[PDB]
Formats: C-alpha cells, sequence, structure tokens
C-alpha cells in the first residue's frame, strides 16, 4: 500500500499470518486477486588460463559464476558432530587399529610382490645384465609411491630414501635384501595382527550390540523421569489442551476422550500379575500380612475392571508356578484421583511394553530358531559363546516365555541386570529396550497399588468403583451420583479422571476432567 | 570447525 | 503426497538383465588418509574381496581404468589447483603454505603420500565408466573408488580432492543429452550440484540431512539459477531416517524426476555414510534400505553409473557395496559371508548384514509431505522436455 | 576533534563494515566513481559559487590535501583484513603493468568516507594547531553535507547477487582463504 | 653409533658386490600404532580388559588374470588448449614475519606493501617504527629539522602537512570504525576478532553446551523423547505452535507422536519444525526469525532491482515527528505503531484506510485498462 512490497509477497506473508484460517485467507485472495539461500555469485573477476584441458562444452555448460562454500551457509561457525556412544567409539577405535595393521601389511605385500617379480628377473639374468639392469621410477608397475612408503616405514627414513634411490639404481643388490627385510616385517606384523585379532574380536563381541543401542542406553533413566505422575498428567492435559485449542479455533463441542488405550490380547494381564506376584514375594520392605493384601488387590482390580473371571487368574498363575517346582454389560466409567490414575497408567505401560514383545515374539522366535552359523567361525571359534555358557541365548523355546522367565530371574536377583540387557539385545536385534526396566516398573506398579489401598480416601474411591461395577443397570443419574460421590472424597483442587472401559473391544479411554 | 567432523 | 508403507524384501527385476562393467584398481586401497582419519581407501578393497569371494567375477568384467591425466582432470578443476595436487607431498607441504590454505588442503583433507595417484584412479574409473556407457559397451558401470562429490572447482572440501563425478558426467554428456545425478550419501553433493547448478542438462538430486552437517548447503529452495532453474533437487532429512521412510520418499521423488526430466543416463552416488553405524552419519539404514535405492534406479532401464562415495564404518560400506554389486547382476546375494582375506572385520555373526539401531525416527510425516510437495511443484517446470 | 558525520553516512559506513566483515564482499575496483572523480566534482561544484579567492583557494587546497593523504594512507589504514588481498593484487598488477599505483583513481567514495571517519583520531595524534584543526573540521563537514546532497549517486544499494554493476562483489572461497589465512 | 653407511658399499670398482642394509631398530618399537609397536602383540592390560574371561576358497589371487587394462574415452591426453603472537596490524593470529629489532609482529598480507611468503626480502626486515627510530636518532632537534623541512616542502598542502608527515612513522593498521559512529546504532556490536555482529546473530554456545552434553542433550534434541520440556517454562503451560495451534508431545509410550517445536529468537512465538518446514533446531549461527516478522530487505522487480532496507536503529538522535495522518504521507518503510531517519508514527486506522484505498484504486485502475 506504499509500493515497497508487491502483491505476491503480501499474500505469501499473510499466508503465514492468516494461514490455517482458510475462510479469511480465501477472502483475502479473492479481494486482492492473487492468481536460493546458498550460492553467492562470483561476478566475473578472473577465469583466464585455468583448466588447461577444458573444452567447449565443458567450459560453458559448467557453472563458474555461482559459488557455494560450507562457510557461507554456516555463519562462520557450524558443523556439529553427531554424538556417539562410548561403545560406538570403541568400535571406531578397533576399526582404526585394524585398518592400521591391514594398511601396513597389505601394502608391504604389494611391494613384496613387485620385488619378487624383480628378483625373479635378476636371478634369470647373467652377471653382466645384473650389473647393467636398472629399474625406472615406479619399478615399471602402475604405482609410483606405494613401494616408497613401504620402504620408508621399514628402513630408517634417511636410509629409507637412500634405498628408494639404490633400488631404482643398481638392483642387482638391494632388491634381494630389501625383499628379505620386507618378508621379515610381513611375517612379524602378521603374527602381531593375529594376536591382536583375538582382543579386537572379544571387544567387538562385548560392545557391538550395545553400540547399536541408542534409545536403550538412555532408557532406564528416561523411564525414571518421564514415567512419573507429572509427565503422565502432562500428556493427557496436553491432548486436552490441543482439543480445547481446536475448540478456540475449530469446532467447540465434540471431544469426549483423550487417550484410547487398547487391549487386543488377553493373557498378558496374567503375565503382569505373575511379575507383580514375584516382586511382592521378593520384597523385604512389605511384611507378609501386606503382601497377601497387595496380591489380592492386584488380582481383583483387573478381574473387576476387564471382567476376567477371577478364577481364570487363579488357575493360570497356579499352572504357571506348577511347572516351576518340577525342575446389558457395556461401557463402564471408573473415575479416579491422581492416585488411581498413575496406577492404571503403570498397568497399561506394562501391557503396551509386552504387546510389542508378543508380536515381535512370533516373528523373532521364527527368526532365532533359524539362526544360521556360516562355516568358518566354528572351525576358528569366532562366535560369542558367552551368552550360551550361562544359558541366556534364546535358542530352544519361545521368546515371550524367556523374556518373562528372565524378568522373574531378574526381580529375584538371581540374574544380573547387565546380562539381562545383553540377552535382550542379541535376541531381539535392538527392539526390546522398553523391557530394560521391568523390575522398576513392576516395583512402581506395586507401590502404587499399596498407595491405592493403604491411603484412606483412595481406598474409598476404589470401594465406590467396586460398588458401581458390580451393579447391573445404571442411569445417567447414577453416573452423576458416582461423580459427586467420588469428588466428595477429593479436594476441589484435585484432578479427576474418567477412565472408561468397553467389554466388547477391551479398549479404555481416559477423559481428563475440568473441575 | 567449518569442516567435517574428521579425525 | 507422502504415504508410508512397510519395507518389502529386495527382489531382482527379471526383465532388466544388465551388462556390468565393474572398475577396480588393485592399488586404490594402499593409500591412507592419515593415522586417524575417517575416510579409508581400504574400504574399496574390502568391497572387492567380498565381490570376488562371492561368485561375481563370473558375471561381470573387471576393468582397471587407466589413471586420469592432468589435462583430463582440468576439464572441471583449475590449472593451479591440479598443479597443486600433483606436486604436494607430506615432505613439501610447507613450500605450498599459501596454496594449501588457498585450496583447503592440509587440515581435514590432508596431504598423504600418493594423494595424486588416488584421485587419478578415482577420476579414471568415473570417466572411463561413462565411456563404456557411452559406446554401448555396458549398461552399468560400477566404480566404487570415485564418488568424491564434495571436491569443488578449486578446493578440496570434505575428504574429496577431485570431483570425479563431474568428470564422469562430463564424459556422459558427450553423448547423452541429459544426465541425473542421484546422490544418497548422508551429506550433500555440494561439488556436483555446484558444477551443474546453472545447466539444464544435468539434474542433481541429492538426499541428505541438512541443517548442521558438513556441506551446510542443500536447502529445499536451492533449485538452480538461470536456465538450470528447477533442475536441481534437494531433499533435506532429519536424523535416524529408516528404510520404510527413506524408501517412501526416495522412490516417489525419483519416479517423478525420471518421468518428467526423462534422462538418457544416470549417476548414482552410493555412499555408506547413510547407513546405521556410521562414524560421521546419523541415518538409520540397513543394507536393504540402501540397496532398495539402487534397485529402484535400476528398475527404470536407463544406463547407470554407480560410484562409491562416503563411508567410514568400513564394513557396513563394504557389505552394502558387495550387496549392491551382487544386485545389479540380478542375483540376490547370500546372507552368509565367504571366507575373505578380511573376515575378522565382520561383526559377531559374520554375515552380509548391517543392523539398524533403535534410534528415534524424527523424519515425521507432514514434513516429508512438504519436502516432497515442494519438489513436485518444482519438477512441474521440468515437465516440458 | 568532534567530527559531525550525518547519520546517513553513518548508515553507509555501517553497511560497509557489516559487508566486508560479515558478508565477505569486497568493493568493486576500479570503481565507477573513484576518489578523483568525486573530489573533482566537489571542487567544480562548490567553487563555482564560493566568494573570494581565499575561499576558492581553501577549497582547492583541501581537495588536494585530501587526495594526497588518501593516496598515502589507503594502503596503510583504510582496508579491512579482507580487502588487503584485493589491494595486493592491484599492487602486483600495477608492478607488472609498469604503472605506479594511484589509489585515488582506483578506489571509490566509500574508502574516502572511511578516511573521513578516521580523520579525527589522526588529527588528535599530531601536534597540529587549533586553527588548522578548526578549518579541517569545517571543510570536512561542508564536504559531508555536499555528499549528503549526492548520497544517491555514490552509495546506492545494489545486490552483488543480482547485478554486476554493484559497488560490492562477493569474494571467493579461495580469495578469503588466503586473505584470512 | 655406526656411521650412516651408504648402503651400496661398493667393493672393487663400483660392482656393489657387497651390501650393508641399514639397521632398523628404529621405525620399530616406534609405538605409533594407535596402540603399542606394530611388531608386538596386545598388551597384558589390554588382554585382561578385552578378552571374554579355508584359504583354498580365496578367490583373490585370481584378479590380475581377469582385469583388462582399459583405455577408451579421450585417452589422447586431450593434448591442446621474544616476538608477539598476534598481528600488530589486524590483531589476529597466523604466520608472521617477526621483526629482528621491534617486538611487534605482522602478517605477510598485513604489511605495506604486502609481502609474498615465498618471496621474502629475507636478511633483516625492520618495521616502520624502528626504521623511523634509526632515521630520527630519537632526538628532538634533528626530528624538528626534518619535519619542519617536510612541512615547508609541502606548502601546497600545508593544511594537511603534519597528517602527511606522521604516516611514515606508523606501522600498517587494520581499519576499524571509531566508537563514535558504531555507538549511533545500539544494535551493532563488534565480534571476537572484529566479526562485526548485529542483533540477528545468535549468542555463541560454550564448549560445555556442545562437547559435554550427554546422550540426549544439545543439538541432540533429535535423538530421544527426553526433551518433552517444550512446555512453557515461565508459566508451565504448553507452547502452542502458531499454525497447527496445538502442542504435540505424545507419551513416553508413544514418542513417535511428538512433534518438535521451537521458539523464535526474536519474538517468542512457538513453531512446529514441521509447520515452518525445517530439518533442525538452529542452536548456532544466527538467531531464528519466524515467518511472521516484517522483512528488512524487500528486493523488488518492476529489471529494476530496487532495494529497500529498513533504517538501522539509532540511538535515543532518534526522532519521531508526529503525522497529521490520513492518506499520503509516504514513509519509506519505517514506522512506529502508536495507539533524516525520522521514524514516522503511523497509528492504527491510517493503515486500514491506506490499504483499503490502495487495493480499491488499483482495482479501478485495472478497470481503466
Ligand atoms: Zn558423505
Ligand atoms: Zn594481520
Ligand atoms: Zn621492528
Ligand atoms: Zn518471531
Ligand atoms: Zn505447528
Amino acid at each position: 500500500s506504499q509500493d515497497i512490497l508487491d502483491l505476491d509477497d503480501l499474500v505469501e506473508k499473510v499466508d503465514f499470518y492468516l494461514g490455517s484460517n482458510k475462510e479469511l485467507f480465501t477472502w483475502f485472495k479473492n479481494f486482492v486477486g492473487y492468481q536460493g539461500p546458498s550460492y553467492k555469485r562470483l561476478p566475473k573477476s578472473d577465469t583466464f588460463m585455468p583448466c588447461s584441458g577444458r573444452d567447449d562444452m565443458c567450459w560453458e555448460v559448467l557453472n563458474d559464476e555461482w559459488v557455494g562454500h560450507p562457510v557461507w551457509a554456516s555463519e562462520d561457525s557450524g558443523f556439529i558432530a553427531h554424538r556417539k556412544n562410548q561403545y560406538e567409539e570403541t568400535l571406531f577405535k578397533i576399526e582404526e587399529e585394524r585398518h592400521e595393521y591391514d594398511f601396513y601389511i597389505e601394502s608391504n605385500l604389494r611391494t613384496i610382490q613387485c620385488l619378487e617379480t624383480i628378483v625373479n628377473k635378476i636371478e634369470n639374468m647373467t652377471e653382466n645384465e645384473k650389473a647393467n639392469f636398472k629399474l625406472p621410477p615406479g619399478l615399471g608397475h602402475t604405482s609410483m609411491t606405494i613401494y616408497k612408503k613401504v620402504i620408508r616405514k621399514v628402513y630408517d627414513k634417511e636410509r629409507g630414501f637412500e634405498i628408494i634411490d639404490a633400488l631404482h639404481e643398481h638392483p642387482a643388490v638391494t632388491a634381494p635384501v630389501v625383499l628379505k627385510r620386507l618378508k621379515q616385517k610381513d611375517e612379524e606384523w602378521r603374527r602381531a595382527q593375529r594376536e591382536w585379532n583375538k582382543v579386537w574380536r572379544e571387544l567387538e563381541q562385548k560392545v557391538f550390540f550395545k553400540s547399536l543401542d541408542h534409545l536403550g542406553l538412555t532408557f532406564k533413566q528416561a523411564d525414571k523421569k518421564l514415567l512419573t505422575t507429572k509427565q503422565l498428567i502432562s500428556e493427557i492435559s496436553s491432548i486436552k489442551v490441543d482439543q480445547t485449542n481446536k475448540k478456540i479455533h475449530w469446532l467447540t463441542p465434540k471431544p469426549k476422550s483423550q487417550l484410547d488405550f487398547d487391549f487386543p490380547d488377553k493373557n498378558i494381564f496374567y503375565d503382569i500379575l505373575c511379575l507383580a506376584d514375584t516382586f511382592i514375594t521378593h520384597t523385604t520392605a512389605y511384611s507378609n500380612p501386606d503382601k497377601e493384601r497387595l496380591k489380592d488387590l492386584l488380582k481383583y482390580f483387573i478381574s473387576l475392571f476387564f471382567s476376567i473371571s477371577f478364577e481364570k487368574i487363579e488357575e493360570s498363575l497356579y499352572s504357571h508356578k506348577q511347572n516351576v517346582s518340577e525342575s446389558n454389560r457395556s461401557i463402564f466409567n471408573l473415575f479416579a484421583n491422581t492416585n488411581i490414575y498413575i496406577f492404571f497408567r503403570h498397568w497399561t505401560t506394562i501391557y503396551e511394553r509386552l504387546l510389542e514383545i508378543k508380536q515381535m515374539n512370533e516373528r523373532v522366535t521364527k527368526e532365532i530358531n533359524t539362526r544360521s552359523t556360516v562355516t568358518f567361525a566354528k572351525d576358528l571359534d569366532l562366535l560369542s559363546s558367552q551368552l550360551s555358557e550361562m544359558g541366556l541365548d534364546f535358542v530352544g523355546e519361545d521368546a515371550y516365555k524367556q523374556v518373562l522367565r528372565l524378568s522373574r530371574r531378574l526381580i529375584n536377583g538371581d540374574l544380573e541386570h547387565q546380562w539381562f540387557e545383553e540377552s535382550l539385545r542379541q535376541a531381539y536385534n535392538n527392539k526390546a529396550f522398553k523391557l530394560y526396566t521391568i523390575d522398576k516398573v513392576t516395583q512402581s506398579l506395586v507401590k502404587h497399588a499399596h498407595t491405592l489401598m493403604t491411603d484412606a480416601k483412595t481406598a474409598e474411591i476404589m470401594a465406590l468403583f467396586v460398588k458401581d461395577r458390580n451393579a447391573s443397570t445404571t442411569s445417567a443419574k447414577d453416573q452423576i451420583i458416582y461423580r459427586l460421590q467420588v469428588r466428595s472424597h477429593m479436594s476441589n483442587t484435585e484432578n479427576m479422571f474418567r477412565i472408561e472401559f468397553d467389554k466388547r473391544t477391551l479398549h479404555v479411554s481416559i477423559q481428563y476432567i475440568a473441575l | 570447525x567449518x569442516x567435517k567432523x574428521x579425525x | 503426497v507422502y504415504e508410508a508403507t512397510p519395507f518389502d524384501p529386495i527382489t531382482v527385476k527379471p526383465s532388466d538383465k544388465r551388462r556390468v562393467a565393474y572398475f577396480y584398481d588393485a592399488d586404490v586401497g594402499n593409500y591412507a588418509y592419515g593415522a586417524g582419519h575417517p575416510m579409508k581407501p581400504h574400504r574399496i578393497r574390502m568391497a572387492h574381496s567380498l565381490i570376488m569371494n562371492y561368485g561375481l567375477y563370473k558375471k561381470m568384467e573387471i576393468y582397471r581404468a587407466k589413471p586420469a591425466t592432468k589435462q583430463e582432470m582440468c576439464q572441471f578443476h583449475t590449472d593451479e589447483y591440479i598443479d597443486f595436487l600433483s606436486r604436494v607431498t607430506p615432505d613439501n607441504l610447507e613450500m605450498f603454505k599459501r596454496e594449501s590454505v588457498k585450496f583447503n588442503v592440509g587440515d581435514d583433507c590432508p596431504v598423504f603420500d600418493g594423494l595424486y595417484e588416488y584421485c587419478s584412479i578415482s577420476g579414471g574409473g568415473s570417466m572411463e565408466g561413462a565411456a563404456r556407457l557411452n559406446r554401448g559397451k555396458c549398461d552399468v558401470a560400477v566404480n566404487y573408488a570415485g564418488g568424491l562429490h564434495h571436491a569443488k572447482k578449486s578446493e578440496a572440501s570434505g575428504f574429496c580432492y577431485l570431483n570425479d563425478i563431474v568428470l564422469g558426467i562430463i564424459e556422459l554428456l558427450r553423448y547423452h543429452p541429459r544426465v541425473l545425478y542421484i546422490d544418497i550419501d548422508v551429506h550433500h553433493g555440494d561439488g556436483v550440484e555446484e558444477a551443474f547448478y546453472t545447466t539444464d542438462r544435468v539434474m542433481t538430486c541429492s538426499f541428505h540431512k541438512y541443517g548442521e552437517f558438513f556441506p551446510g548447503t542443500g536447502e529445499l529452495r536451492d533449485i538452480g539459477v538461470g536456465a538450470g532453474k528447477n533442475y536441481a533437487v534437494n531433499v533435506p532429512l532429519r536424523d535416524g531416517i529408516d528404510d520404510a521412510t527413506y524408501r517412501s520418499v526416495f522412490e516417489p521423488v525419483i519416479k517423478k524426476i525420471m518421468e518428467w526430466y526423462q534422462p538418457s543416463a544416470v549417476v548414482l552416488q552410493c555412499g555408506g555414510d547413510s547407513l546405521s553405524g556410521d562414524r560421521l552419519g546419523c541415518f538409520n539404514l540397513s543394507m536393504e534400505g540402501h540397496a532398495n535405492c539402487v534397485n529402484y534406479v535400476k528398475s527404470f532401464g536407463i544406463p547407470m553409473m554407480v560410484v562409491g562415495g562416503g563411508g567410514y564404518t568400513m564394513r557396513n560400506v563394504a557389505r552394502t557395496w558387495c550387496f549392491e554389486t551382487g544386485l545389479l547382476n540380478n542375483v540376490v546375494l547370500d546372507k552368509d559371508l565367504p571366507y575373505n582375506e578380511y573376515y575378522e572385520y565382520y561383526g559377531p555373526d559374520y554375515k552380509l548384514s548391517v543392523r539398524p539401531s533403535n534410534m528415534f525416527n524424527v523424519n515425521t510425516p507432514e514434513y516429508l509431505d512438504k519436502v516432497m510437495t515442494n519438489i513436485f511443484a518444482n519438477l512441474e517446470n521440468t515437465k516440458y522436455a | 576533534i568532534s567530527l559531525q558525520i550525518p547519520i546517513k553516512l553513518k548508515s553507509v559506513l555501517v553497511d560497509d563494515w557489516e559487508y566486508v566483515t560479515k558478508d565477505k564482499k569486497i568493493c568493486r575496483l576500479p570503481a565507477d566513481v573513484t576518489v578523483e572523480m568525486v573530489l573533482n566534482k566537489y571542487e567544480h561544484e562548490v567553487s563555482q559559487e564560493l566568494e573570494s579567492p581565499g575561499s576558492q583557494s581553501q577549497l582547492s587546497e583541501y581537495c588536494a590535501g585530501l587526495k594526497l593523504y588518501f593516496d598515502k594512507c589507503l594502503g596503510n589504514m583504510l582496508l579491512y583484513r579482507l580487502e588487503r588481498l584485493q589491494y595486493d593484487e592491484l599492487l602486483k598488477k600495477s608492478s607488472k603493468d609498469q604503472k605506479p599505483l594511484v589509489p585515488i583513481r582506483i578506489y571509490g567514495a566509500i574508502h574516502l568516507l572511511r578516511l573521513i571517519s578516521v580523520l579525527p583520531e589522526l588529527i588528535s595524534s599530531t601536534t597540529m594547531d587549533l586553527q588548522s584543526c578548526q578549518l579541517l573540521i569545517k571543510q570536512t563537514e561542508d564536504f559531508l553535507v555536499w555528499l549528503l546532497m549526492h548520497v544517491d549517486e555514490y552509495f546506492n544499494d545494489k545486490d552483488p547477487n543480482r547485478s554486476d554493476d554493484a559497488l560490492y562483489v562477493n569474494t571467493s572461497s579461495q580469495y578469503e582463504g588466503v586473505a584470512l589465512g | 653409533e655406526e656411521e650412516p653407511k651408504e648402503l651400496l658399499e661398493k667393493d672393487s670398482k663400483g660392482n656393489i658386490i657387497k651390501l650393508n642394509e641399514p639397521s632398523t631398530i628404529s621405525e620399530d618399537s616406534k609405538v605409533s600404532v594407535t596402540g603399542l609397536p606394530l611388531n608386538k602383540g596386545p598388551s597384558e592390560k589390554i588382554k585382561r580388559e578385552s578378552l571374554w574371561n579355508n584359504r583354498n576358497d580365496l578367490k583373490t589371487f585370481l584378479t590380475e588374470n581377469m582385469t583388462e587394462e582399459s583405455n577408451i574415452r579421450s585417452t589422447i591426453g586431450w593434448n591442446g588448449d621474544e616476538n608477539e603472537d598476534f598481528c600488530s596490524a589486524c590483531n589476529q593470529s597466523g604466520s608472521f614475519l617477526c621483526c629482528d629489532t621491534c617486538p611487534k609482529s605482522f602478517h605477510f598480507l598485513c604489511l605495506d606493501p604486502p609481502i609474498d611468503p615465498n618471496n621474502l626480502p629475507k636478511g633483516d626486515w625492520h618495521c616502520n617504527e624502528c626504521k623511523f627510530k634509526i632515521f630520527i636518532n630519537n632526538s628532538m632537534a634533528t626530528l624538528k629539522k626534518i619535519e619542519s623541512n617536510f612541512i615547508k616542502q609541502n606548502n601546497n598542502v600545508k593544511i594537511f602537512a603534519k597528517l602527511l608527515f606522521n604516516i611514515d612513522s606508523h606501522n600498517p593498521k587494520q581499519f576499524q570504525l571509531p566508537n563514535y559512529i558504531k555507538e549511533t546504532f545500539p544494535a551493532v556490536k563488534t565480534g571476537s576478532r572484529g566479526q562485526y555482529s548485529d542483533e540477528n546473530d545468535k549468542i555463541p554456545l560454550t564448549d560445555r553446551q556442545l562437547f559435554n552434553t550427554s546422550y540426549g542433550q544439545s543439538i541432540t534434541k533429535l535423538d530421544s523423547y527426553n526433551p518433552d520440556t517444550h512446555i512453557d517454562s515461565n508459566s508451565g503451560k504448553f507452547l502452542i505452535c502458531y499454525k497447527c495451534n496445538q502442542t504435540r508431545l505424545g507419551s513416553w509410550s508413544h514418542p513417535e507422536n511428538s512433534r518438535l517445536i521451537m521458539t523464535c529468537d526474536y519474538c517468542q512465538t512457538p513453531w512446529h519444525l514441521d509447520c515452518v518446514p525445517r530439518a533442525s533446531f538452529k542452536n548456532l549461527g544466527s538467531k531464528w526469525k519466524c515467518p511472521l516478522h516484517s522483512p528488512t530487505k524487500v528486493y523488488k522487480k518492476i529489471v529494476n532491482y530496487k532495494v529497500w532496507k529498513k533504517q538501522r536503529l539509532i540511538n535515543k538522535n532518534q526522532l519521531y515527528y508526529e503525522p497529521l495522518q490520513k492518506i499520503g504521507y509516504q514513509n519509506n518503510g519505517n514506522i512506529q505503531i502508536i495507539p533524516d531517519f525520522k521514524i514516522t508514527q503511523i497509528d492504527e486506522n491510517s493503515i486500514k484506510y491506506d490499504f483499503f484505498d490502495k487495493i480499491y484504486k488499483s482495482k479501478m485502475v485495472q478497470k481503466r485498462k
């Protein structure tokens, strides 16, 4: 409107301003009728007498005017280095030492070959021609420097150049002696390389699968932070805030949920209960009177919520531990305080960390039960026997039966928390890092159940839930009475949730509530 | 600093 | 425009049997970039050792392209730059102090013995590999010693002293009206894109990270200038791209290029940097993720040149290069590994495989849906051949 | 010792110091309007309306002194580190061509303005008396007012990346490698 | 120490029948391996720390006999066609031609005339100051007899006499604006070695923030869901992106649903990296600017590449002369929204009317066509 900016730029910027609001920008376009960072330019300064072999097409078609440099699009300071685990750095160090040995041995071998051909020439030539023979620079072969480096590395660089000169000159001597010495160095470096290969292989076995464990090495510390009350409410509140923002700037009324936790597979609940029972039986913090109440509460909550026919757990767990010693019903709201929510969030965290293990277990049992050797690691014993000597390799049986058995071994402490990591590493590639914290997550789940009963008002809300679920028919008035009754047992400043459950699909949706 | 991470 | 689907196993195309001219000098590999440097020419030998120990020399021709000459490198670089490379050695770098600073040689692209030989070998293969593609003598030239796509007209940037790819495309251009340079190295083909930034006869399409990595360039809006406008494509990506996503962005993009900028030759930089486990990379790709790129480019039935550029794991690059070589020959390689001269190098299970790590894939949809949407809009201008 | 540069020339100098150092774009030399041309136009314009030989000779002496001090100082205190390679290349070109360097006939108005800005420090560095200091400052301020009347002739804003007829030319990586290396 | 015998060790008449190989000893035990010497196996320490507590199949020697020397393509050669460590002139580091006499040091391209490193005058080189010291003898009477004569011989430019005189006695000095001109613009600020910076340049990060950040920190806000703290720090609320109008963080059990968000350096408006198409957080270089700010360079084509730049911010010299408003009143682009570098003060309704009549009278002009 003052002839400093044109229509195109105005519309382009108003797009960033009046963007997602499609109607207003449509009006703007209709009324106003709207129908490279790098590569600076070198002007012409000097391109005269470069490229002594350039030709017509090559000269012109190429680009000389526009130039680009790393420092133009770096603001004089940039090019950060991608971070690497200490295991990746150990792999790099091993690789760099292997390369050192190979580069100094293979080049010595190339020079040995050239010198062997030369010496063969010398032997089949008579004394006179020996004394007159004279190799040219490069020894007649394609290279001109490799033999130079090889001799310099071996022969006292000053005397090394003295050699590289004598060799080019009279080779009736020198070439034989130089070949001998190169043979001695070759065998010595081969011995050393063979010795070093053991330690390099062992270090590689130790650190390899860890190196590829990026999201799993930070795990077990990110779980502690992000698996907490604050973070768990933060996620739900954020989804609610996004819905309320598409309420400010998009439809006002519609959302009636914010999470959609789903449970396609039963028979994982029993595994969670088994792990909880094992932990309970191991803990010294609780006393035996408390452990039984904890176990009963855990087995009872899920059977009440998902309607899992309590006896089913009774028989399934008993069968699981039997072989151990041989060696109108519809949507049903729950309502909750922060205490119930984090407990029922730990439960779904475990279930979600085991469902992936189930699917990958099908595929990965298929895989592992066909893990082929090759041919030459066995003759030379080049494979990692460590995970087999202590029987952590997943050969022989299922994957979603050895993960849980190993978890039990870990909770009881019979299994080191380090070897469990490796066992879950080179038995899943690296896809079960979320299981690295299975003792800690189950410990937290049992602690939250303990808080669930030995709190006071939380136990009362749980009792109210028990009363409501065991009902047969409920009305909107009954639901309202449920809401106010649960609220009565929480301060007006506490958060209330609306955990919902549908028996048909075994999917539960949270409905974070505003006072 | 204005180059590859290099050695 | 970006829809993600799982990654299917690589299957050779039965209707695209190709003659393959695989270039390898028994000397490239005896040169070292230093005592701690990432780039290591020994990778090329290890790729050969697998290629040879596997059965592939029966299905291909091994050529030792003669080293390039000064007047032959100068077709892209400058007289003084080449004159500098041909005379600088570790024992005389001092006398070239001004030139070393001038040409960016000494700090991260060091002066190692036989530097000139290495570039000549890399240059000769790329030039000669294009010659065979030119004189209808082969349908695929494999030079896993060039691919040095960072060297520019007069500077040795990022371990690349001589931009042999330009020499190759220059040779490919004395025959083929158009070329397409797909680069899939994690870094960006600054040297190659710069050389053909103004011309419409070469479309440099580079996939890379962009934002804080060595090249620095390659922003989505670097689409060429002058007549070469819209004939340069850049696909900036974030850390930890995986096969399912790379394949879902690489494939639709390359299809649209090949469909509208109908080329008569293809150069495919195959850099091992974009593979999980890199020493200077942040891409989470398996061999099959890398190889799916090579197969797709092959699928289009156009003469191709495959060069090996960046790779610093030297084992995850040798494997894929062998897995690529034994994939242009229409035979899917075995997952075991033959007894090579370098078998200790290979991991716990001495198998032809590079394992993706669990890194988080941050290249979310609705971003790759915008990068591809922009690229498609630009390519709409190349629609008219 | 308190020179009054108009804010417009301050903005021009601050564009210059933010180009040669941040954007690494040295000036286009030889310029379209060198120091000789600008000083000569200044003389031929102002002396045309001055009064008395005293003033008509003060102008003539001031321009001559400006030119002679520019020629001896530019190589010494008017180039950023980046421009000291352009300067060296011009010097070597002169030596080869056997034509002694004459910066007044090569460099443009921006470097003259640099000289103006640095002037007070140089005046303070001498034992030069108060009367001459007053006269110098008055003449320089008059000159700067004149340049203000003709700012959109010597310091127009043009894009080096969009026109070859721009006062600034982007450097090359191989240029600033030597210049700042 | 046996003498460094010249290996050939000719015996009778240069027949070289007998040799004498150099002693290796060195270049051996060199301990330059990235470990211990190359001829020795891994150390006992490395062993203890590191351990875990088919040649007939080699198809390699069969390579020379299937490699064909290849020579096609051009192949014709295409024949045809004590001393200071910083430069006293620019105050920076580099190679120096240190003075034998003076303690000052200069670059080779900072001297006057610039000196080529490979074409040094060699011998002994003096700086301008020491040359003047020996040319003047440091006494005042001779210096007077010299400088007054100089002034007399320069009568034509006597007005500039001493300025001309004093150049000879000064070493070369890099040009830098005196502070009395930079101060006019509070935004600008010098850099570490003269890198002349503005408000648009990001504060540099420290080595602690880059080289010490653990896995998941720094530029590493791309590797984990760990930086879920894209929640408004000051208020504890959620940083909402301006375009999608929501904050995405998913859960620790669904980190793939989180979308990166960044706050603009100039105005702290949050944006999704996927909404303003970007591939990384800046963290370096310049300060990020939303796509929601007004342009500074407004390059215009009507070629007529007429440039428009927003006048640099002036010291509180700054003037705001009040309008009488309504149409006209053509400011260049400078404005100070209100409820000789004169920042015009346009209030609110004037913009409305000015845009209204611009677009309307332009549409009527189109009608004229
Ligand atoms: Zn690379
Ligand atoms: Zn200096
Ligand atoms: Zn001195
Ligand atoms: Zn902003
Ligand atoms: Zn957004």
